[PDB]
């Protein structure tokens, strides 16, 4: 059976109803009862058992949490969703011997779309001695996670040759933080002298360039 | 016989019924010359989680 | 019911892995243990399932070859082996107890393998210099091996605006992460800025000075 | 009250005894005078009252239909079993306030046990180009009922992603029809050469496979 | 006696609908109003019923928060209102009669309740060639909503051999048919084969030749 976790990635504000759906490709119905489950995992922790059947909460799970549905169209609701709600939600079987986990959910805390915070590094002196270059794009404190992020290296695009990783929403700021890292050999890096990132955000009318010359 | 069940399932707790309490936890004969008393106890027997 | 694992196992393409979890607070005879892969940041796949009492085995189809499962009620305990470890079996394991009518009920820590042919490497870090209201600058560290890398800044005295993104793993198999502070312009020509960073697996701690 | 029904469906030759069973939880009997009914509702066509009471007939009742039983036991009895008389029965109960009606019969004449005619089709060009395609397995005048269609993509069995439909019985052929879709993504259509279908129905000694191949 | 009702309500979830069944041929004063429900293909679960007389209206356990009943002697019709609708509550309601000591004894007709977020869709139709006796062929109807679509073969010239399968809803919250005929191998040549398909609440007529 192949569970399909349908919105696995959804953004709601404090007191709002929260709604994750998974299906199924065969019935999970057996022996009259449903054996389907709901688990939570907060970053840095192990699973954690949420709604243990179809409806049945687990030890120490707030009444927040409910769980709804049969066959196999099943649903988990967080209306009065509050802080540490952050977290990965998964659906799975338990009627066939092959126990199989959905996609997964990373249920995020909506706050404005904001406005990126775009800045530029140049490759230190010291690493350039070294015969590698790195010159690193800075977003900080923007919302949604979703934007686009290019090289431009003298009016060119570059693909293949850069590095991307984004931090966790932050607890009271709620918005993320975006870094791309772009790295080249010493003799590549020297032979240009723009170089540029670009921008494209909900947050942004336009897309937002920064560009520096070498030297 | 007295026990706690939920609200649903009263509809159970009769003569010739089936379901997961009746035919499983109290099963009441087909005669039966009594009585069934059934009220909502949500104020006493449920408690916060 | 308290679950324990081992930590940190690293090893290079070929070998064989070992994973103990001790189990508390249960009989440990009457619940079957259940072990779950998740590569990081990725979704969660059952592997297969042990009996304590009886040593009776169940597999995922995929994972029948590369697994073996043996159970230790005298120590109360159960031991998966992988044999022939490869980049993609790089992940945290689980070991978990049986109930309410779960297989994986009960979840322990977590245990990590990371499969690689690399070598213990010092990390280097560069000062990445504001450009000539508020501004931003940070630290780059690359090529080290492996996570984690404590970063920080002033010792501990910086803290705002601080952010250390996740690292990468790189082509070559090292790994790649930056910290980045914002202050504001006015501090760039007198206050000092330095970046603290700890690599324990080759004991490496550099302090190094950003200056525009 | 809860009422349990005989057979859901009953299969008898023109002419023939049809019995329906009905059982009640409580007994329906009150005042003297029996209160267990029995409706008969033609598809396309409002309920309609054949039995009131335990046996008095309903007004314009042909005396094809008698009601018969009392107590917890009751049975509907058409022994000129009629082409017209092709409907769903229900037996209720208007003892108690909540009126309660049984789980329906449908009857359905007899006739021989017919080999399906099996045929498939590929999805139209036309709906490729949409990004979807739907393969169809067709079952053209083949009785019983009773039909297992499978999906094989590649010899892969295939689950969840297949719908089927039946036809009520023809007026003259008497025989059933039955069309099963299997509907995809046309980029996972095109990962796939060998479609088939599996037909195992009770006319046959084993199932019989149709399969094509894409283009 | 005569029973008349509305015509197929539709409603996205969550709305009220306020629902008619006007009675004729007695003096409905002297005679209780009963509503039940019925979903497609299933059973029948009774409603409730009312008193015209005096307003003294009683439900069903299930179904006493969702739904009121009401009378209007002075036009002899009831009223039943449904509030905050689920898809569960899709089906068609019947209001009868009392008679012969039945409850629901004599019925009317019997209207269609349709609880769906989709809106109209356009019905899109395409052909099922036959394969390279008698062959087969058809037309595909997918992405359609509501019902009815009528759908015939050359404008009703080709009949016999005609089967039209009823519509299956999908998980979309759309609705897709086949309309399917065998033809003797002899035509396939020489006879061109059209399926007509006409669905009135989005005005759609569309006339697609099948071809080999």
């Amino acid at each position: 059976i192949v569970l399909t976790q349908s919105p696995a990635s959804l953004a709601v504000s404090l007191g709002q109803r929260a709604t994750i759906s998974c299906r199924a490709s065969e019935s999970v119905d057996n022996y009259g009862i449903s054996f389907m489950n709901w688990f939570q995992q907060t970053p840095g922790q192990p699973p954690k058992l949420l709604i243990y059947g179809s409806s049945n909460q687990g030890s120490g799970v707030p009444a927040r949490f409910s769980g709804s549905g049969s066959g196999t169209d099943f649903s988990l609701n967080i209306h009065p969703m509050e802080e540490d709600d952050t977290a990965m939600y998964f659906c799975q079987q338990s009627k066939e011997v092959p126990y199989t986990f959905g996609g997964g959910t990373k249920l995020e805390i909506k706050r404005t779309v904001a406005a990126p915070s775009v800045f530029i590094f140049p490759p230190s002196d010291e690493q350039l001695k070294s015969g590698t270059a790195s010159v690193v794009c800075l977003l900080n404190n923007f919302y949604p996670r979703e934007a686009k992020v290019q090289w431009k290296v003298d009016n060119a695009l570059q693909s293949g040759n850069s590095q991307e990783s984004v931090t966790e929403q932050d607890s009271k700021d709620s918005t993320y933080s975006l870094s791309s890292t772009l790295t080249l050999s010493k003799a590549d890096y020297e032979k240009h002298k723009v170089y540029a990132c670009e921008v494209t955000h909900q947050g942004l009318s336009s897309p937002v360039t920064k560009s520096f010359n070498r030297g | 016989d007295s026990f706690v069940i939920r609200g649903d399932e009263v509809r159970q707790i009769a003569p010739g019924q089936t379901g997961k309490i009746a035919d499983y936890n109290y099963k009441l004969p087909d005669d039966f010359t009594g009585c069934v008393i059934a009220w909502n106890s949500n104020n006493l027997d449920s408690k916060v989680g | 019911v308290q679950l324990q694992q081992s930590a940190a196992e690293l090893a290079r393409p070929g070998a064989s892995v070992k994973m103990s979890c001790k189990a508390s607070g249960y009989t440990f005879t009457s619940y079957t243990m259940h072990w779950v892969k998740q590569r990081p940041g990725q979704g969660l796949e059952w592997i297969g399932y042990i009996n304590p009492t009886s040593g009776y085995t169940e597999y995922n189809q995929n994972f029948k070859d590369k697994t073996t499962l043996t159970a230790d009620k005298s120590s109360s305990t159960a031991y998966m082996q992988l044999n022939s470890l490869t980049s993609e079996d790089s992940a945290v394991y689980y070991c978990a107890r049986e109930g309410h009518r779960v297989g994986p009920a009960y979840w322990g820590q977590g245990t990590l393998v990371t499969v690689s042919a690399a070598s213990t490497k010092g990390p280097s870090v560069f000062p990445l210099a504001p450009s000539s209201g508020t501004a931003a600058l940070g630290c780059l560290v690359k090529d080290y091996f492996p996570e984690p890398v404590t970063v920080s800044w002033n010792s501990g005295a910086l803290t705002s605006g601080v952010h250390t993104f996740p690292a990468v793993l790189q082509s070559s198999g090292l790994y790649s992460l930056s910290s980045v502070v914002t202050v504001p312009s006015s501090s760039l020509g007198t206050q000092t800025y330095i970046c603290n960073v700890n690599h324990k697996p080759s004991n490496t701690k550099v302090d190094k000075k950003v200056e525009p």
